């Protein structure tokens, strides 16, 4: 999944088999560094891209103006009443009307869907 | 902008339709084409899904989920702990292990919502992989039973022991590199 | 007379052009100076098939102004001197917790894999430079003079400041990457705030 | 004068930064040209806005962008960008109040003028780029007035909303009331007319 | 300019 | 032992040394004399689980400034001289760096019209001429 | 102990002079710089004017032109560009090579962002107990060159013709 | 002190502020005015100095015996719109007389140039122009 | 049209060029006529 960059040379490190002990080593071309791969998966391609887009809000966007807000769904975290609602704000976000619930307040930080 | 949604289709009308009959263009803005039913499938909506399904072009990028390419050295080892259980089915009387077991294995996930709209078979798409590919592909796929759909694919095992004393240092893609192109191919035009 | 703004990054989608998305920004040197000069960095479309081909599939090419053909962006990186994979993706990549943009930038790097001496790599800028190049010692010092100079001018133009337009390149090949993964909107040429 | 102050107020230069840095701090263009990062965002924005209004080092023309999302500010001095003066709005009260409007009746005589109304910082100059930032009321009373919540956090107002018509639009009687073909076929023909 | 159906 | 040779037993010593970043008001106040060899006190106040570091302006010189620090663990310097003898040395690791900001809120920004004014004399402007030149 | 409330106050001296400039040496953190295997360096201005700029005009000036073809041939060639430029060390960048060409080399470039409105200053012990403050007369960023085999431009250029490598890169770095 | 109800006479009141001071065609006589006070003068001063030096003139020893001239340019002046008659007597342009009598109305345009001749006698001399 | 079920009769395509490929040119004659008289009488109106 992740890319690891060797440490001698700082370039990315390709996998590569060692037939002779059949065990997964990360190479790079320019230098001789190997590394024995622990993920044991070279690449991972998700077609649905199912991905939750509550990881990628940010909570600074509790402090904008334009945004709705809604008293009506408290915070699951700290109790706090205000909370501003919008929508994916994606592209390739597919058929998606939910609204991504971000807790107003200072610090409180907190994003859920309903 | 101002036809009707009673269309339920992309409909060119107009002054561009009127251009594309009067220079009789080679490719019409939307190509349609009407199809009519000849007999019980126009009276039964379910016939008529069927030749809907028969009509309509569906590849494996549709109905995949996922893939994912491991580096398993061994099919017995299983480094997936959930293909253990029909891994090992299929290797208690194993198929094409004496010729090798290439250890690069791709890992294909097929959502059961567009398998079952679609009306797709595991066996089937098993079977079109391995006539598509011929013998350079092993597919191993799970019962219906299974709550996820796996379809597991190795490189040929005639072709990763090369069946050849020389054997070639060309090296082409190794098998990794060839098993993404081989992914690639498939879900751009497998034409299930 | 309305124009479109200029030193700001616009990325937008050209069906009919092979790249699938191309980010352009039109730099001036303040408006003391010399003729607006647009830098593009484009992406190739997942359309174009070989068993090569298709297992990159997306790769970043840049219209440098001023070079005829098109320049892969490692490319460029290593020319400004930014010779290691890890540094370039730095700028390229802000956070690199995130897989997806990195797989994004793998192929791309893997094209540029031949050459990893900045000196080479100003060469090749210059023999496909549109101006003829006599020899490597000429085609280097005038594909150098490029980059400083008619390359992202409003970033910088003398000083030493290849960082600067190091960082600016690699903002515009994040807003387009962002762009390919669907995360930042396309943007609109009508919007008056672009409109000068 | 704007790099300067931004020098000051805690603005990290690209060359000084450590690029793994970048990712949680927000990116500030002054002019398209990436200046910096700052690593608090909110307090920059309101500082330079309150110095734009008091027209300290911010000119008023210069616009303030903050696009919370993509994490960026971007700060235009670039000539060109077209700017339609809006009334402000703290908490949920106009800026604007009948003292203001008292020393501009009495326009002569107190040379109180829009400068002064600009310099006090009751109006305020905002491009469209701006405009994407801001909260709007077309009419101040009916829509600073608490009713059935629809927004609370209204940031500038309208001064008039038949400001959005020109010169020659303007002079059509009852605009609202017409065919909007209508009032473009009358803006052309007002042009033809004798006097 | 009365509706999706009609004329703008 | 060599013309380029640069001398590291700073850091075989391991000599630890502080960055700061200070204003220009500051520093152009040092430059005016720059040759008494003075120009103020560092004083650092250490409590129970915090540090606070400030700098006095010295009388003659005026004639408050609080530091701020900032984290090095994301980069690493060093310091190095070039001594005019030829003979390179390195002085020190950087293992701590901090910014020098004005205690003055709107006074200063007084200031700093004023500096921004000082700046603004070179800059030249068309001048209006009224009787044209014979 | 007196180590929690313990409170420090030194005198600060700036003197106006020093024999050694003093600058700022700044290395990545990715790099893992390691100064205990630093045994010997090599600081020096950098040549890299030979293939852009100087005695690259070595074979044409020295070819013997004479006479009025002397003449002309000196003022055809500077009036045929703007007299190309020649070493001028101090306004060039650094060269590191750590333990000879056997270690690292870095390569130092001059901060191009001058500081107009900002002065950077080190402050170091001294037996005295008083800190001292030193301008930073220049602020340089050493990255570091891998000490593996590099390919050659000519060989490069033939690769890169072959765009399509269909066979492992891996195998053509080993072969080169 | 807010005003309610009463604002259809306040936004009106400051509308007419705005329009007061600030006219309709505002825009171009502030950019044309912006042009004239910086961007000429700016325009003067972006441009590089001229060098100039003769091509190994008399064929001598030549030890950078030909003289360097080097000229720059400085503080832009600008006139009040003039026309000049058939006799080459000055007089003011007024617009109206410029519509009449088919003139242009343009300004004269001035600038300091500083001239320095150095031919290595060991002595440079800056002569100033004022006002070309 | 080969596939089973679909009646080979009136299934028709609105590209020309594919009924000229399929069916001959007298049947693009026909289904000419049938293209340009539903633009003409999508509006309502009526040419002979
Ligand atoms: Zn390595
Ligand atoms: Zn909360």
């Amino acid at each position: 999944v992740g890319i690891r960059f060797c440490q001698e040379c700082n370039n990315m490190l390709y996998p590569k088999e060692d037939k002779e002990n059949r065990i997964l080593l990360y190479a790079c071309r320019n230098c001789d560094y190997q590394q024995e791969a622990d993920n044991s998966c070279i690449y991972v391609n998700k077609i649905t891209h199912e991905v939750d887009e509550l990881t990628q809000i940010i909570a600074d966007v509790s402090q904008d103006p334009t945004l709705p807000r809604t008293e009506d769904h408290p915070c699951q975290k700290c109790g706090h009443k205000e909370a501003v609602f919008f929508q994916s704000h994606s592209a390739r976000a597919e058929d998606a009307m939910r609204l991504y619930y971000v807790c107003t307040a200072p610090h409180c930080g907190h994003r859920w869907t309903e | 902008f101002h036809y009707a949604g009673v269309s339920a289709k992309n409909v060119t009308l107009g002054v561009p339709r009127l251009k594309e009959l009067i220079n009789i263009s080679k490719k019409p803005k939307t190509p349609s084409l009407t199809v009519f039913l000849l007999g019980q499938s126009a009276r039964d909506a379910e016939r008529a899904k069927d030749i809907l399904c028969r009509l309509e072009h569906t590849t494996l990028r549709k109905v995949t989920a996922n893939t994912a390419i491991y580096y398993d050295p061994n099919p017995q080892s299983t480094v997936v702990a959930e293909d253990q259980e029909w891994v090992n089915v299929y290797y208690e009387m194993p198929d094409f292990d004496v010729a090798r077991i290439s250890p690069w294995l791709l890992r294909v996930e097929l959502d059961r919502k567009h398998m079952t709209d679609r009306k797709l078979t595991m066996e089937q798409i098993a079977e079109k992989i391995n006539a598509g590919f011929g013998d350079d592909l092993n597919c191993i796929f799970n019962d219906d039973n299974a709550e996820k759909l796996v379809l597991r694919i190795r490189i040929m095992n005639s072709d990763e022991n090369k069946m050849q004393e020389e054997e070639e240092v060309v090296d082409k893609m190794d098998d990794d590199v060839f098993l993404r192109c081989i992914e690639s191919n498939m879900l751009t035009d497998m034409t299930l | 007379q309305e124009k479109m703004a200029t030193n700001t990054v616009y990325v937008f989608a050209k069906k009919d052009s092979k790249y699938a998305y191309t980010g352009e920004c039109r730099s001036c040197l303040e408006n003391s100076s010399r003729p607006t000069s647009t830098i593009w960095v484009s992406m190739l479309a997942r359309g174009g098939q070989g068993a090569k081909k298709s297992a990159i599939g997306q790769r970043i090419v840049a219209t440098l102004p001023y070079i005829k053909q098109e320049v892969p962006i490692i490319i460029v990186f290593r020319a400004l001197g930014f010779v290691s994979d890890r540094d370039i993706l730095e700028h390229i990549i802000y956070d690199f917790e995130d897989p997806e943009m990195m797989e994004m930038v793998k192929p791309s790097l893997d094209e540029a894999f031949v050459i990893q001496e900045q000196n080479v790599a100003l060469n090749f800028i210059g023999s496909r430079g549109a101006k003829p190049g006599v020899t490597k010692e000429k085609r280097i010092k005038y594909a150098k003079e490029v980059l400083q100079k008619e390359m992202l001018p409003h970033v910088g133009v003398s000083d030493f400041c290849e960082t600067k337009k190091a960082y600016f390149l690699g903002y515009m090949v994040h807003r387009l990457l962002l762009a390919a993964l669907g995360r930042r909107e396309l943007d609109d040429r009508d919007h008056y705030g672009n409109k000068r | 004068p704007i790099l300067e102050f931004l020098e000051e107020w805690s603005m990290e230069n690209l060359e000084e930064i450590s690029p793994a840095a970048i990712a949680d701090a927000t990116k500030i263009f002054v002019n398209g040209c990436w200046v910096g990062i700052h690593k608090d965002p909110e307090q920059l924005m309101n500082t330079l806005r309150k110095l734009r209004r008091q027209m300290d080092i911010i000119v008023s023309e210069v616009s303030m962008i903050r696009d919370i999302r993509e994490r960026e500010i971007r700060i235009y001095t670039d000539a060109g960008r077209i700017c339609r003066p809006l009334l402000i709005v703290e908490k949920q009260k106009l800026l604007l109040k009948k003292r203001h409007i008292d020393q501009l009746k009495e326009r002569e005589y107190n040379n109180y003028s829009w400068q002064d109304l600009v310099a006090s910082g009751v109006v305020e100059y905002i491009d469209t780029l701006e405009e994407e930032t801001v909260m709007l009321a077309m009419t101040p009373d009916d829509l600073q007035e608490k009713e059935v919540a629809y927004c609370s956090t209204y940031t500038h107002c309208e001064i008039h909303p038949s400001m959005i018509l020109g010169v020659c639009a303007s002079i059509i009687p009852f605009p609202d009331h017409n065919q909007s073909p209508r009032n473009t076929y009358q803006s052309a023909m007002g042009k033809q007319a004798m006097g | 300019i009365w509706g999706i159906g009609c004329n703008p | 032992a060599e013309r380029g040779e640069l001398d590291l037993t700073g850091a075989k010593q391991n000599t630890g040394v502080w960055l700061v970043k200070v204003p220009k008001y500051l520093s152009q106040q040092w430059a005016k004399a720059s040759g008494r060899g003075e120009v103020g006190k560092l004083r650092i106040a250490k409590t129970q689980g915090r540090t606070e570091v400030s700098f006095t302006l010295n009388e003659d010189l005026a004639n408050e400034h609080p530091f701020v620090l900032q984290s090095v663990g994301g980069q690493t310097l060093t310091v190095f001289t070039e001594s005019s003898s030829d003979k390179l040395s390195l002085e020190g690791i950087v293992v701590q760096r901090a910014e020098c900001r004005p205690a003055a809120s709107e006074n200063y920004m007084r200031l700093k019209r004023l500096q921004i004014e000082e700046s603004s004399k070179p800059v030249r402007l068309s001048q209006q001429l009224d009787k044209v030149v014979t | 102990g007196p180590s929690s409330q313990n409170v420090t106050e030194y005198v600060v001296r700036v003197p106006k002079n020093t024999t050694k400039k003093y600058n700022i040496m700044a290395f990545n953190a990715a790099d893992k710089v390691n100064f205990a295997t630093w045994n010997q360096a090599r600081l020096e201005r950098d040549l890299s004017n030979k293939k852009i700029y100087q005695e690259e005009e070595m074979p044409e000036s020295g070819a013997g032109s004479e006479f009025n073809r002397k003449l002309r041939e000196e003022a055809r060639r500077k009036k045929y560009g703007i007299v190309l430029k020649e070493f001028r060390p101090e306004d060039q960048p650094w060269l590191l090579r750590v333990n000879g060409k056997s270690g690292r080399k870095f390569k130092g470039i001059k901060k191009g962002g001058v500081t107009e409105n900002t002065s950077y200053y080190i402050f170091t012990q001294c037996p005295d107990g008083a800190f001292e403050a030193f301008p930073v007369h220049n602020w340089y960023n050493f990255t570091p060159l891998a000490r593996h085999r590099t390919l050659t431009a000519e060989e490069a250029e033939e690769e890169w013709e072959r765009r399509n490598k269909v066979l492992n890169h891996f195998s053509i770095m080993q072969q080169r | 002190e807010i005003t309610p109800d009463l604002w259809q006479e306040a936004c009106w009141i400051v509308i007419s502020s705005y329009f007061d001071e600030k006219g309709l065609v505002r825009q171009q006589l502030d950019s044309f005015d912006e042009f004239i006070q910086m961007s000429v003068q700016r325009i003067v001063e972006d441009a590089p100095p001229i060098d100039l030096q003769a091509e190994a003139q008399h064929a001598s020893g030549e030890v950078e015996e030909p003289p360097r001239y080097l000229l720059k340019f400085e503080q832009i002046y600008l006139s009040k719109p003039t026309h000049w008659e058939r006799d080459g007597a000055p007089s003011p342009m007024m617009p109206n007389e410029a519509r009449l009598r088919n003139l242009t109305y343009s300004a004269p345009l001035y600038v300091d140039i500083t001239k320095t001749v150095i031919k290595e006698g060991e002595e440079q001399l800056q002569t100033q122009h004022q006002k070309t | 049209l080969s596939e089973k079920d679909v009646d080979p009769v009136r299934t028709t395509s609105n590209d020309i060029v594919e009924i000229f490929t399929v069916l001959g040119i007298e049947a693009v004659r026909k289904a000419l006529e049938r293209e340009l008289y539903h633009v003409i009488s999508f509006d309502g109106s009526y040419v002979n």
